[PDB]
């Protein structure tokens, strides 16, 4: 709660050390006072004015150095990037590599341009509030006194925002140029609304709030975002997105604002995955209201969709004839699987980021609602149109019976970051996502919220959270060796339902250093065979006439071992190709070789020595 | 009417010398010679400078001290009024008549010395400006208005005056708690929205050397809104992987005789202003918007409301809209949200909308008059309404009138200036001098919102920022008033009554930090001495993964060890044949495992190879290869069944026509026998 | 649901299985060829290996408790390996000793 | 700051290349000891592969030694080694199949 | 630590597994040679039984003395060296006895 403990943890740990000291000077002014019982003495006040301006003086020499290395360096990458252009005409000009860097330099910059505006506002801030703290609590005045200090040495009056323009032109000429690391994070969490205003307190003091409105007001339908969901009377799609089949596609129309808007987005989520993982793509293009439905039946023909494009000119060739490929194949998919509206999700969003800064990007939707739109039942909702028009943006939606209609009781919250590699996250992101106020819920979705919620008695799988759905989320506050990695395993681990009818469907995922094991476990027994189909054949043209049941003996528990291995294997390999969960554990194989090799040695030795 | 007419028909008959002598001002500066050419030899010498200023000075002095008596006269009336009240004993001596007759008669010299206030402000105004556009070496004389304006007892400002505030709470007071019958007075009621007892505004002017400062307070607080445009039909990309400030202008309208302006700038209830709206530039079809501001005061309480209307236009159908009466648009628009899937209360709300707005043009005969740019910052928390703070930087006035019928401006057909428009890079150097104006501040407005009855906001960051030298606080300014005053206040044509706000525009207005904390220091023992003087009166007084390229190299390493077991198994079985009992079987089994140690080798090479080329870089579906461990033990199955069926086949033949076997085995073999077929 | 734990367990149990294979293997060949040693001497091989099969069994069972009766802290059993690991010194010690007679 | 787990795979490592290497040492004795001249022959080749594995693998593990004595993180990589015996075999065994044939 | 207890097991497996395959390869020539093979299979076992002896010392004293977290045989650099030397000598004296006579 205290003032310094929130100026620690508000930028990385270069930033500090270099703070106001808030609190050594909070406290010395507590205890000058405590021990003098009150009485100021001048001297005092003339230690407490030293500390003041030995602390200024650090923070502007500071700012001073970080303020000159900045445009430095902004100098530096914009004749870096000047010359560049210049030879980009000539021979060979690299492209996928100088960019590349040139813009991670850009990012850079803008990143270090963001936390030093921001340092100086909180420095600036801390100053203000101990002269008050000191004004208040003691009878001498103060404050006219430091604003000529202060404005003496302005540290908080330099205007960054130019150079960020600045740098956010010369990315977009790169970004235009450059058409012939870091990591990414995704989560998604549930929201009790009796800590909605607390947690956007907590995002508001890091990043500033996006309007998309003109004049810069919050208006009530500036916010709203609806999408159409595309499914057929089978459920093809919705079953192909709960169990994560690779080339498993969404298809939506969206559009934001009311109903007034006459731009509709098509869109397509594509799942594709690897042994790396979750690499999945996403398309979209617009389109007119009044051409949606003709375009749903093919009467909108793709060559009149990009004519005023192909018209004016401005885009490349090549990206209008991907786009008309792309309008091919949605409308192809659309005619040939006979996909009809099914769900209609609306919400309002929130967004939170930093202009040019991709770090950390924050989205709150709330008022999260699903509609039904198909005809299953018997009841034609929407009367051959793309979308039913007896409700449009106005939450709540009072003149739908409540069969028709599901109300999301929480808020969803999404977290986007893009780390650079060899640093963490920034301190409070981490100490937002683990608290109080936040239910994580990996892979949440609201078109399989929906489809569960709406057409539950027409479906046979269902997420994981359905069940949970009445559960309180109230919270009260608060190398190596791979051998060695398997033996701590063991070492640590040595020492609810659906409902009838329905099945809790969740999709398997295997690291890839799972496929190397399988095999070794596959060749370890494989010799092991060998080494008793050795002794078979030693026993079927070495031996004696009356050895040869025992050849027969070892022959039969050779035979045995090896089709048990063939069996188990390919059984773990085409299960593990196509998703399936598996069993690791073996309980068979030591019994039965245990039997077999017992019966077999036995048999032997009394066969051997009989009569 | 010219500004002369207005002055003479608005002229108090008792009063009739202390008014300005405008026309004889005007022709002591000999702005006939100015006017017509032919004679302009007689030039401007100093004589003529110094007869200028004595006149001047005489006027300013009698009009002034006039105006001072007058103020003197009324106030003190109002202090006897106030004996008969401090004591809770000469309270029960008052009576009400005299009292009533003494408050209306203080309310209607209140009024008629605004209305002389007004009327001699702007003639002064008028002057000074007139006179320094002309002879511009000699120096100004705006500083005789400014030392006079300075010497009056209160602060010339568009806030209502104090003796306003003083009867309002006097009458509250005598209808309080004396007599709540007899009082009769209507006209008096109307000052009630002045008594101490919402939505409250402030606007301050800030110079560009503050404005990091004042943005640093204000951020401590509250947040700062980014702009961002809605996507449109240019932003429609074909595989990205997952998680892949505007120019405002502002049109304003009015008639010939600027009555939005005047009713404005004089404070009546219900005063309109009419305006089109968009950002960046035109040719870049950007969404226009007409609105239609009203500002309403229908509460005891002094609270104000705000009304908005606005359309959304197309730019081929405004010429048609606003000229010609023509209802086109609005029946197209209608039908055009019917196709859409508009519900019905939204379209009768539209035609409403529509009717009022064409309605109000048609009457009043509005027509573009000026247009303003700027840039706008927003401060606001989302999701509540109890706190806005707004700056306003880079103003820039621009005339877009049509009022010369000979070189109009703007075209009399057309809704807005075509020169500013074209397709030039820099248009606005076509641009000539005494067409155009640059406002040199930053305009900030904060806006709180007290919704209970909570006696006004007194919230506190607010004042703090109020009572600081980084703003200067203007009442009711306004850009509208301000660039009608700019662009057309020099003309006696057009303009006839002037905001109070003019003369600071040209001072300094920095403030050091000793003046600023004396002037807050003097503000805050005024405002508690009135608040202690209330309480007192009111109630006492009542009555890189290295892992995996480990996994491929310990798999490699099986392979290898289950090809020298094989190897050693083969060359083990070949080089003993000679001792087998039955040799030609030996030399079949050696080569099947030959076979089978070279497969072993090359398949473990190529799969190692192959698994090495998809860990480099990231590719594959799957790193697996299931063939060759199937095909092993294919193979090895087929050779021990062979190896088994032919030493049994081969061992029947030999014990035919050749003691050996145990008699209790001797039925088993029969088996195997029968099983083989001998 | 960690398949290392169980790749593990299979891992130790099948380096366990190794000696009785190659014990069996000497036994059979001991016993199926060669003189009266080889035959005295296969059955006293053969013992220790089913001492070992029957011993990695126990083990490998008893460490199939991981999704159950958990609390079974370190097995440090030195006492199973190293009484088996002078069963084969005394084999061999009986055959150097019973072969040199002869 | 050095711990036994990194010695211990290091040992691990060291006996498996042993494990290849006795396999291959006792063939070629198990071949010189019995057969004709071809025996012989074929004998003293794996024999030499056997011994040359072996060297190979005391090197690399003094050298794994060493490396881990200087601190540091080296004992992950090692690529010539399996190559190398991979051809090694490969030639021994299709030279002693043709020799064996003619 | 359990851990570290558990990789010296693994450890003490390896190098049963080695001593287990050399004594059998052992046994199994000197039960089937002549004097020669017999001289040279003693030896292969006798070095065999005598790396066991050393394997099953060092994992005594391994595994009682991280109890104590005190010093350990943890780093060695004669066994391994002794094992190939035994190794190669008994292989030259076995070829140069084979091919002597
Ligand atoms: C560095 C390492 C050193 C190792 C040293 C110990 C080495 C152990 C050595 C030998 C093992 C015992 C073999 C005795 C065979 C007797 C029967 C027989 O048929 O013999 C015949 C041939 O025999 C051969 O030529 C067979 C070749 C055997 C290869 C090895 C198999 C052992 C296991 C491998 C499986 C993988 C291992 C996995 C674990 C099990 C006898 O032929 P002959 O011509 O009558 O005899 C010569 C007589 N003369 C000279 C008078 C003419
Ligand atoms: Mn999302």
């Amino acid at each position: 709660m205290k003032f310094g403990e929130h100026l620690s943890k508000s930028l990385i740990r270069q930033y500090s050390y270099y703070y106001i000291s808030y609190d050594d000077l909070k406290t010395e002014l507590e205890d000058n006072l405590s021990k003098n019982n009150g009485q100021w003495t001048q001297e005092l006040e003339t230690d407490f004015l030293e500390s003041l301006e030995i602390e200024l003086d650090k923070v502007y020499t500071f700012c001073k150095v970080k303020h000159s290395e900045v445009f430095r360096r902004v100098k530096e990458v914009q004749e870096q990037v000047q010359h560049t252009v210049r030879l980009l005409d000539s021979n060979n000009p690299p492209t996928q590599l100088d960019f590349e860097i040139l813009e991670e330099e850009l990012s850079d910059i803008i990143a270090d341009v963001h936390d030093l505006a921001k340092f100086s506002r909180l420095n600036y801030t801390g100053f203000q509030k101990i002269i008050k703290k000191h004004d208040k609590k003691t009878g001498f005045i103060l404050k006219p006194v430091f604003q000529v200090r202060l404005d003496s040495k302005p540290f908080f009056k330099e205007n960054y925002d130019e150079l960020v323009v600045k740098i956010s032109q010369l990315y977009d000429i790169a970004r235009t140029s450059g058409r012939p690391n870091f990591v990414r994070q995704t989560t998604k969490y549930w929201v009790h609304p009796d800590n909605i205003t607390e947690l956007k307190l907590i995002i508001l003091k890091h990043l500033p709030v996006l309007v998309f409105n003109t004049n810069k007001e919050f208006e009530r339908e500036d916010s709203a975002i609806t999408s159409i969901y595309f499914d057929n009377e089978n459920l093809d799609l919705y079953y192909g997105r709960l169990r994560k089949d690779e080339g498993a596609e969404a298809h939506r129309l969206r559009w934001y604002g009311g109903m007034s808007t006459d731009t509709i987005f098509v869109e397509r989520k594509t799942h594709r995955e690897d042994w790396t993982g979750e690499k999945s793509v996403k398309a979209r293009f617009a389109l007119k209201e009044r051409h949606v439905n003709d375009f749903l039946k093919g009467k909108y023909t793709v060559d009149q969709v990009f004519a005023k494009m192909r018209k004016e000119g401005k885009k490349p060739m090549n990206e209008i004839e991907n786009l008309e490929a792309l309008a091919s194949e949605i409308q192809y998919v659309m005619l040939k699987k006979k996909l009809r509206p099914v769900v209609r999700s609306f919400y309002n969003r929130t967004a939170f980021q930093l202009p040019g800064d991709a770090r950390v990007r924050i989205s709150l939707d709330t008022e999260l609602t699903m509609v039904r739109e198909d005809n299953f039942d018997g009841v034609d909702r929407t009367h051959k149109n793309w979308r039913r028009t007896d409700i449009g943006v106005d939450w709540p939606f009072k003149q739908l019976d409540d069969k028709d209609i599901c109300r999301f009781p929480y808020a969803v919250l999404e977290v986007k970051l893009q780390t650079q590699l060899g640093q963490e996250p920034p301190e409070w992101v981490r100490e937002l996502v683990g608290s109080h106020l936040v239910e994580p819920v990996p892979k949440f979705s609201k078109f399989i919220h929906g489809v569960a919620t709406l057409l539950n008695d027409k479906v046979d799988s269902i997420p994981f959270w359905l069940p949970q759905m009445d559960v309180d989320i109230r919270k009260p506050p608060l190398d190596f060796d791979e051998d060695d990695e398997d033996d701590a395993a063991l070492v640590a681990a040595m020492t609810i339902r659906a409902p009838p009818g329905k099945t809790i469907c969740v999709p398997v995922r295997v690291e890839p250093k799972v496929y190397f094991a399988t095999e070794r476990t596959y060749l370890s027994w494989l010799s092991i065979s060998i080494l008793l189909g050795g002794v078979s054949t030693t026993l079927l043209t070495y031996g004696s006439p009356t050895a040869m049941i025992g050849s027969i003996g070892f022959f039969i528990t050779s035979l045995a071992v090896l089709i048990r291995t063939v069996m188990v294997y390919a059984k773990r390999v085409v299960n593990i190709r196509l998703k399936r969960a598996v069993d690791y554990e073996d309980k068979i194989g030591p019994g039965m070789v245990s039997v077999f090799l017992i019966l077999s040695i036995l048999f032997s030795f009394f066969c051997n020595l009989v009569a | 009417m010219l500004f002369g007419i207005k002055l003479a028909n608005d002229v108090y008959p008792p009063w009739k010398d202390s008014y300005i002598d405008y026309e004889r001002l005007k022709k002591l500066l000999k702005e006939s010679v100015i006017h017509d050419g032919r004679s302009s030899v007689d030039s401007w010498s100093e004589r003529n400078e110094s007869d200028f200023v004595e006149a001047l000075d005489k006027e300013l002095e009698k009009v002034y001290t006039f105006q001072i008596s007058k103020y003197n006269a009324v106030l003190r009336k109002l202090d006897d009024l106030e004996e008969n009240t401090k004591s809770a004993e000469k309270i029960q001596k008052i009576n009400s008549e005299q009292f009533k007759n003494t408050l209306e008669e203080c309310l209607d010299e209140a009024q008629r010395l605004d209305n002389f206030d007004r009327l001699n402000f702007t003639g002064f105004i008028k002057i000074v400006k007139k006179h320094d556009k002309l002879h511009p070496n000699y120096p100004s004389v705006k500083s005789l208005l400014q030392v006079r304006l300075k010497e009056l007892p209160f602060n010339n400002s568009e806030e209502y005056s104090p003796l306003l505030y003083r009867i309002s709470y006097l009458y509250e007071f005598l209808r309080s708690n004396y007599d709540h019958p007899n009082t009769v007075s209507k006209s008096l009621a109307s000052t009630s929205k002045l008594s101490h007892f919402s939505f409250k505004s402030y606007k301050f002017w800030v110079h560009d050397d503050n404005i990091m400062e004042v943005k640093a307070r204000i951020l401590r607080h509250l947040p700062a809104l980014v702009y961002a445009s809605v996507p449109n039909e240019n932003d429609d990309f074909v595989d990205n992987l997952e998680s892949d400030d505007p120019t405002i202008t502002t049109l304003y309208f009015d008639n010939d005789f600027f009555d939005l302006y005047n009713n404005r700038l004089l404070k009546i209830s219900g005063a309109p202003t009419l305006r089109l709206r968009w950002i960046g530039k035109l040719l870049d079809k950007p969404d226009i918007f007409l609105e239609k501001r009203t500002f309403t005061e229908n509460t005891e309480t002094g609270n104000s409301s705000f009304e908005e209307i606005r359309l959304q236009m197309k730019a081929k159908f405004i010429n048609n809209f606003i000229f010609k009466n023509d209802p086109s648009y609005k029946n197209y628009l209608i039908n055009q949200l019917r196709e859409r899937g508009t519900q019905k209360e939204e379209l009768e709300k539209l035609s409403r909308d529509f009717d009022n707005i064409q309605n109000f043009i048609v009457e009043e005969k509005l027509q573009p008059v000026l247009r303003a740019t700027y840039n706008r910052t927003a401060f606001q928390i989302p999701g509540d309404q109890s706190i806005r703070v707004t700056i306003d930087s880079n103003i820039m006035y621009i005339r877009e009138d049509s009022l010369d019928k000979n070189r109009p401006i703007r075209n009399p057909e057309n809704w807005h200036r075509d020169d500013i428009d074209s397709n030039i890079p820099n248009p606005l150097r076509f641009l000539r001098a005494g067409e155009y104006s640059k406002f040199p501040y930053s305009v900030m407005e904060i806006k709180v919102i007290n919704q209970d009855n909570s006696q006004m906001p007194n919230y506190e960051w607010i004042k703090d920022l109020t009572n600081s030298h980084l703003v200067n606080e203007v009442p009711k300014f306004s850009l509208y008033l301000q660039g009608v005053a700019s662009l057309f206040g020099e003309d006696d044509k057009y303009v006839n009554i002037l905001p109070f706000w003019l003369p600071d525009l040209e001072t300094d207005i920095r403030k050091n930090p000793q003046e600023a904390y004396e002037e807050e220091k003097k503000t805050l023992q005024k405002q508690k001495s009135i608040h202690d003087k209330l309480d007192n009166m009111r109630r006492l007084s009542k009555i890189v993964e290295a892992k995996v390229w480990l996994a491929n190299e310990r798999t490699f390493n099986r392979w290898l060890s289950v090809t020298t077991l094989l190897s050693v198994l083969t060359f083990s079985i070949y080089n003993s044949v000679q001792k087998a009992e039955f040799p030609q079987l030996a030399d079949l089994l050696a080569y099947v495992y030959f076979f089978l140690t070279l497969f072993c080798g090359v398949w473990a090479y190529r799969t190692y190879l192959k698994r090495l080329t998809l860990i480099k870089g990231r590719s594959g579906k799957h790193l697996d290869a299931p063939v060759g461990p199937i095909l092993v033990a294919v193979v090895l199955i087929v050779t021990l069944v062979v190896n088994f069926s032919v030493a049994f086949k081969e061992a029947a033949r030999r014990e035919r026509g050749l003691p050996s076997l145990p008699r209790t085995l001797k039925p088993i073999q029969d088996f195997i026998f029968n099983l083989v077929g001998e | 649901v960690e398949p290392k734990v169980f790749f593990a367990n299979e891992r130790t149990f099948l380096s366990w299985l190794n000696f009785t294979v190659m014990l069996g293997g000497l036994g059979v060949g001991l016993l199926n060829f060669g003189d009266k040693i080889g035959r005295v001497s296969a059955g006293l091989f053969t013992f220790v290996a089913m001492g070992t099969m029957i011993y990695a069994l126990v083990t490998y069972h008893w460490r199939a408790a991981a999704i159950r009766r958990r609390g079974s802290g370190p097995y440090d059993d030195r006492l199973g390996p190293t009484l088996l690991c002078f069963f084969l010194l005394v084999a061999v010690i009986i055959n150097f000793i019973l072969r040199l007679k002869y």
